[PDB]
């Protein structure tokens, strides 16, 4: 398996000082919707190999990390990139909603000095109505 | 670092027309607050960039067919430090404006479809000022990157991106590039100090 | 359909220079009734389009040799709604003017040789007005087609067509394209209504 | 043989409502120069296959068609294109003069909406003296 | 042969920017005695030709990297019939000026390196007058050849020539071509007589 | 061997009316430095075949030629091109100094009508300091 299980002690090394992007899952044994995404994370961890690392932090066994980042509800996903919080996704979600979240934020860096990396691929599309009008 | 001035140039933007990956025609320098880019043939209008009269020796049948559908095209206008685009054409236009994408939290490379009749703010000077301020703090390399934030690309009729057969803008038959001179001048006052 | 006005723009034509299939130099905007296009090197003359000073990184030996023979080139002038071409060069010039070809009942794509010393009316505004009137009746698609009727192509020294080794104009080393702004403006007033 | 022999009754269908260009020959048994071109038409009908149809209308047996198009003398050749009279050639002529006539008027249509079709080939040449000066 | 006049045009030179073998951007017409060509982004300065704001659809990573090092670039100025170049950039500039090479008895095609802080007279009107006088005597073909003597090529950051990996100027990522209008006009007054 | 030995009589034909460039060496049996370059000329004559001819004129046996071109000291090298004196090099020199001299002046012609020939190759390089500053 390719999922790191974090602790409050190991969180510094495994996440903040990690290479590439790390997806940190905040969960607990009593979180219903947290168990919903648990199998999805395994599929993500295997399909996004080499470009993303999936990490889980149990907030019961590790209560120190969650409040520091203002995590007040679970499930909560923090996407870390080179020490910073790149993006955040809250609540239960489908495998498709998780992919859309990942695809849009695996920008890499840490910009603006690497902003060019965002134009060296195939641009995504929106409709003006996607602003919801 | 000396504070810059949010002054506006006489010509608020420059527009360059392309077919596929080839420049076609000369650059149009907008001196009017409101103007159009259309597929018709008036050569002497400061408020109209007419693409219909433009020749291209290497033009194919596809490009010619698409040109026929530009019609009234896009109306571009500048109000209170903001730039807008209105789709006058009977076909949609597709806009890639990083400054616009930023406003909605979209991917900065996002191509946005503007259907006929619709209006969209494609640039706001203050959003750019905010980004420029973040760059100064992040260093010089970040500031150089802001040049493309002063540019907007727009395609007539045909879309491009992940949802279309055309993956890149140079695969569309009719597109334009806008340079916003104000932000470029502001960027310059920063660049020459760093 | 609202009747258009047969008014004339400040610049009666625009000239773009080519070598083979490549644009060379900037576009020249004619503001004078009488002017020349020659192979010499004056850069600051509103009455002269000098091709001799124009650089082309991809120029071959052939093109350079032909440029040497342009000489005094062609004199172009505009009188009473008519455009004329006079071959001043010691070599011939070759003109493809559909409006001229129409006047003689020639194939509209006909390339006509103008030898040294000879004068030829290459455009008449009224003939174009007649054609524009026929197009309005035939529909919109016919009117779009009239754009190329506002254009004239002219080759120095080397001919092209069915009687020459060079079959197309982009196979000639030195040619120009003329856009007649008056007819284009008239065409535009029709296009924007249909 | 590939030459249609028209009548006053069949002229409507065979010529006006015909696909492509039709060359209509107006001739009679007493027309001397009409017999001169008769073998030439056969050569034309075979060499211009697929792009031109050669049709002959005897004006003695069919007297109604000729006056309608103002045919007052023979030989007279009308080139029809999609119902219209595209070009006309009068009097006796050589095989070469007939080819030059055909090559210059097989424009197709029916313009101006198909005017582009006239610039998608190799342009013909004239001298300024060909205006006869 | 009628003696020509050593008069000066309003615009003393024209500058065209290239990347490798491709024209990029429009031509800049110098109306000021002193000006710079730099890698920054001011669009509305008659004394500055800013290359940083110029787009090129076919630009590679190499060219982009080299553009980043242009910096303050070159200062070009015109004094008493003489043209000078000063390397303001933190990287060197490389100049091919036949008129300059003549002054030192160098090969006319010589590429000369101007390191940061250094000043070099890259043209002198009188040297050209001398050469023009020799050409009149040698015939017409010699006079046509003098056109390139009115041109100067300059590369930023990267050198080219026998001592470099890049053998020709179209193999450098960032270079400009200068046309000196005065000499061109003088040349023209000779050409049109011969 | 490929070195022409000139005389005052044969100098007109062998040099002035010769095809291509001719390198004329002015030497004497008593010229010390003239003997220094003598083996170098042989190497040059063989390496520059087809683009340069090496010629030697003994000024003792042939005293008429040297003063006409203002040759007052030896060794002296005159590079002739189509009847004219293209370049001149005076004094003893190394094989490298001779190559640098040749490479810079084998321009061909006879300019300005052939000035284009000087830009159809790979340009040489100088530093601004090569002006000696």
């Amino acid at each position: 398996d390719k999922i790191i299980h974090l602790t409050d002690d190991s969180f510094d090394t495994d996440v903040l000082k990690a290479d590439g992007a790390i997806l940190v899952d905040f969960w607990a044994e009593w979180c219903g919707p947290c168990k919903m995404i648990a199998p999805i994370l395994d599929e993500i961890a295997d399909e996004y190999q080499g470009k993303l690392t999936v990490a889980k932090l149990n907030i019961d066994q590790n209560p120190g990390t969650a409040p520091k980042y203002g995590i007040r509800g679970i499930p909560t996903l923090l996407l870390f990139k080179n020490g910073e919080v790149a993006a955040t996704k809250v609540g239960a979600l489908s495998k498709g909603q998780l992919k859309e979240f990942l695809d849009a934020n695996l920008a890499g860096s840490g910009l603006l000095c690497d902003l060019d990396a965002l134009f060296q691929g195939v641009p995504p599309n929106k409709s003006i109505y996607d602003v919801w009008v | 670092l000396q504070p810059v001035t949010y002054c506006e140039p006489a010509f608020w933007c420059s527009i360059s027309y392309y077919e596929l990956n080839q420049r076609v025609g000369e650059t149009f320098h907008a001196s009017q607050p409101s103007m159009t880019v259309d597929g018709f043939t008036d050569p002497s209008n400061s408020e109209r960039f007419c693409l219909g009269l433009l020749s291209n020796v290497n033009r194919n049948a596809a490009v010619e067919l698409t040109r026929r559908h530009i019609g009234r095209g896009v109306r571009l206008y500048y109000i209170g430090g903001e730039v807008f685009a209105e789709c006058l054409s009977d076909s949609a236009i597709f806009v890639q404006s990083p400054n616009c994408n930023q406003r909605y939290g979209w991917h900065p490379a996002t191509v946005c479809k503007i259907p006929p009749g619709c209006n969209l703010k494609i640039f706001n000077n203050q959003e750019f000022a905010a980004l420029l301020a973040q760059s100064v703090n992040q260093g010089f390399e970040a500031v150089y990157q802001l040049t493309r934030m002063c540019t907007i690309r727009m395609s007539f009729v045909k879309g491009w991106g992940a949802e279309y057969r055309r993956q890149t803008v140079t695969s569309t038959p009719c597109w334009i590039e806008l340079h916003l001179n104000g932000p470029l001048q502001w960027l310059d006052k920063v660049l020459t100090q760093m």
